[PDB]
RNA sequence: GUGAACAGCCUCUAGUUGAUAGAAUAAUGUAGAUAAGGGAAGUCGGCAAAAUAGAUCCGUAACUUCGGGAUAAGGAUUGGCUCUAAGGGUCGGCGAUCAACUU
RNA sequence: AGCUUAUCACCCCGGAAUUGGUUUAUCCGGAGAUGGGGUCUUAUGGCUGGAAGAGGCCAGCACCUUUGCUGGCUCCGGUGC
RNA sequence: UUCAAAUGAGAACUUUGAAGACUGAAGUGGGGAAAGGUUCCACGUCAACAGCAGUUGGACGUGGGUUAGUCGAUCCUAAGA
């Protein structure tokens, strides 16, 4: 016999590929009688043709390795194979840093912790460097305000 | 017997290829479960009726 | 192709209607010289332009 | 195969930790090799010579980066105990036991802390100059 | 397809004289997250569009069913 | 709280299953905040003979219950003939496969 | 998934399992691979092969159309596991809360 | 399909050096900034209608069918060079 | 590449199942343009062809099959004729 058409039709009906669908070799004449998708559906429901659930692709190992990376492993020079820039652009780092410094100064000026003139000079100093992060900027602000009230 | 179970499941599984068929859809004989449950130590007088 | 012109499709239809063997009731005729179709065509052997 | 064949040739043979033990044992030996007059052929022109890893570096900073490394610590953790001579190899088989045991107690008493103090002086000398 | 809020315009649509068919749909829904209740959708088939009215309260819904005209065909579920 | 309800009539009648051993397995192998031995006022496993019942205030799920029950069936060599299924929400039951003569 | 990466290696979905077969394992070949000690004595000719190779750090000459040469050259390292520090956002008149991989 | 929603752009008030606002990238302002309020394009997203009645996932039950019919679920989120 | 069964006079090569592998999303996948023109699909089916074989086939014999106000041509003009 030749159940090629039947395998094709069963795949097209169930909505999978032919690599999945399964024909019990005992009901060969009953399958060969079928030449229609309605008959193939009958054979699907009665239990003559089934679906063959998916071949697995587990991610336990990937999740474990990722967890170790979060914990700070597998990162040394023997694992690094691209440049520091290709791994993380200095442009991206500088963008983050400068957005942060601009946002902080905006919030301080709007709250009233600082005036617009000191805001203006700090804006351009943070556009340049000499403010490496939030901590340094806050400390410089404190020094400025303290010497101002001292004057 | 534990080693025998492992050796049996090694042949039975073949899991990295083709995703073992579900038992929902398959059908088994009667006589097979007779032997299985007799080996387990049950009796089939309640199943023979059926 | 698949966006043919009707001229090409008409020629194709003629070719399909020609693509046959010879009928058997012509073998049985008085003074029959014809034994096969010598103008037979197949898509793979000869192209019809 | 090729890796072992082309690393561990007798041409490219290194300096047999027994001798490094015997060299780090005494004061004069370590001071001689720290001094090491200017030789035109040696890599670092003499100076910058690690004794544990019997190796000439080019410069002081190359010595620093060598010492801040696991290749150095491999050797220092290999050189702490006794040096495994033929005495050990035959005392294991039942041959000149008393010589081996005298050598062992000799190292445990005399030569051990001698070399340890020499290593400590070496380390603080190098860390202070570098 | 179009939604309606008012009731007067739904009655006008039922009496528009180009409507032949309507249908009532019942759905079980949860309010906010909380309690089951019975939403009703009264759809009427115009020529160009399908107009629909959403009624949450079944009491007003069945009175709407009563006030529907009699010649209009209706389909339940 | 949350209630889950297993039925064991089918196998127990034909004599392959005892609900008391199943509950004795569950009550010890159920985990809370780590390992065995923390079912303090949180969980209550109780049988009737035809129906086993679980009541949990802690983290517990039908998939966890199915996992435990399948483990018990594999222990007693019943995985290849019986399946744990849901008939209604949080109402499960054991059922034989489609064995025909 | 590894990794800078649509590279190379493995896998999921989908597809294929097509290319005349069987038995032995001689030489000569075709495609590869290893070899003591010596290391270009080979050969027209170091042809071919080998060696080097990624990333971090140090360091980098003559000459120069001053822009380059330059990855010049030459050197120290690279695993795994347990930790430390630093690098942010949202709300509250310093705290509560949340989150990523980079060093 | 209905309602709503945006960067740029524009309008009203007001009149700026102790010059200010501001992009990752430095440009804008008496030819009227910052600030306050408002208008517009509706690509794009959100809600509703379409539309759950569909589809999907399960459980069954007729077993004599070359179509046999019922029941449940289909929810709420999070994150990024 | 292999194992059993089925079919058949006959199976290393066909069908199903059971295994083992491969392409490895810049595919041995899913769709299209030019070109081809029924090679698509089904039923029978082995004389010749498929550099072995053949129960199989893009072969042989006979049929079926391509549904548009919204996809295209059609219309516009481009270099040009
Ligand atoms: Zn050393």
């Amino acid at each position: 016999a030749n159940l090629r058409t039947q395998k094709r039709l069963a795949a097209s009906v169930v909505g999978v590929g032919k690599r999945k669908v399964w024909l019990d070799p005992n009901e060969t004449s009953e399958i060969a009688q079928a030449n229609s998708r309605n008959a193939i559906r009958k054979l699907v429901k009665n239990g003559t043709i089934v679906k063959k659930a998916v071949t697995v692709h587990s991610k336990s190992r990937t999740r474990a390795h990722a967890q170790s990376k979060r914990e700070g492993r597998h990162s040394g020079y023997g694992k690094r194979k691209g440049t520091r820039e290709a791994r993380l652009p200095s442009q991206v780092v500088w963008i983050r840093r400068l957005r942060v410094l601009r946002r902080l100064l905006a919030k301080y000026r709007d709250a009233g912790k600082i005036d617009k003139h000191l805001y203006h000079v700090l804006y351009k100093e943070s556009k340049g460097n000499a403010f490496k992060h939030k901590r340094a900027l806050v400390e410089h602000i404190i020094q400025a305000k303290a010497d101002a009230q001292r004057e | 017997r534990q080693k025998t179970m492992i050796a049996e499941a090694r042949n039975r599984k073949s899991l990295k290829n083709k995703a073992i068929m579900p038992r929902s859809k398959l059908t088994k004989s009667f006589g097979k479960m007779e032997e299985h449950m007799s080996t387990l130590g049950h009796d089939m007088s309640a199943l023979q009726d059926k | 192709a698949a966006q043919k012109s009707f001229r090409i499709k008409q020629k194709m239809a003629k070719a399909k209607k020609q693509n046959r063997p010879l009928p058997q009731w012509i073998r049985l005729r008085t003074n029959n010289t014809i034994r096969y179709n010598a103008k037979r065509r197949n898509w793979r052997r000869t192209k019809m332009n | 195969g090729r890796y072992s064949v082309k690393r561990y040739k007798t041409k490219r043979r290194t300096r047999d930790l027994d001798l490094i033990y015997n060299d780090l044992s005494t004061k004069e030996s370590v001071q001689k090799l720290l001094n090491q007059p200017l030789d035109e052929t040696k890599p670092g022109l003499g100076q910058h010579y690690c004794i544990h890893c019997a190796k000439y570096m080019e410069t002081a900073i190359a010595l620093k980066t060598h010492l801040k490394g696991k290749v150095h610590k491999r050797r220092v953790k290999e050189l702490r105990g006794v040096p495994y001579t033929q005495e050990v190899s035959d005392a294991a088989a039942g041959y000149n036991l008393n010589k081996f045991l005298n050598r062992v107690q000799e190292i445990t008493q005399s030569v051990g802390p001698e070399k340890e103090s020499n290593e400590a002086l070496l380390k603080e000398h190098l860390d202070s100059t570098l | 397809a179009r939604e309606i809020t008012d009731i007067k315009q739904f009655l006008e649509l039922t009496r528009r004289a180009d409507v032949k068919t309507a249908t009532v749909k019942i759905n079980k829904k949860l309010n906010k997250a909380g309690k089951p209740f019975r939403q009703t959708k009264f759809k009427v088939r115009g020529s160009s569009s399908l107009y629909t009215l959403v009624i949450n309260d079944a009491g007003k819904a069945k009175k709407l069913i009563q006030s529907l005209p009699p010649t209009l065909k209706v389909n339940r579920l | 709280a949350k209630t889950f309800t297993v039925d064991v009539s089918s196998p127990t009648e034909n004599g392959v299953f005892d609900p008391a051993s199943y509950a004795k397995y569950l009550i010890d192998h159920i985990k809370v905040e780590g390992a065995v031995g923390n079912l303090g006022n949180a969980v209550t496993v109780t049988e009737d003979g035809t129906v086993v019942t679980v009541v949990s205030t802690a983290k517990f799920s039908g998939k966890y219950l199915k996992y435990l029950t399948k483990k018990y069936l594999k222990k007693n060599q019943l995985r290849d003939w019986i399946r744990f299924v849901s008939t209604k929400t949080n109402e499960y039951r054991l059922a034989f496969y489609q064995v025909t003569p």
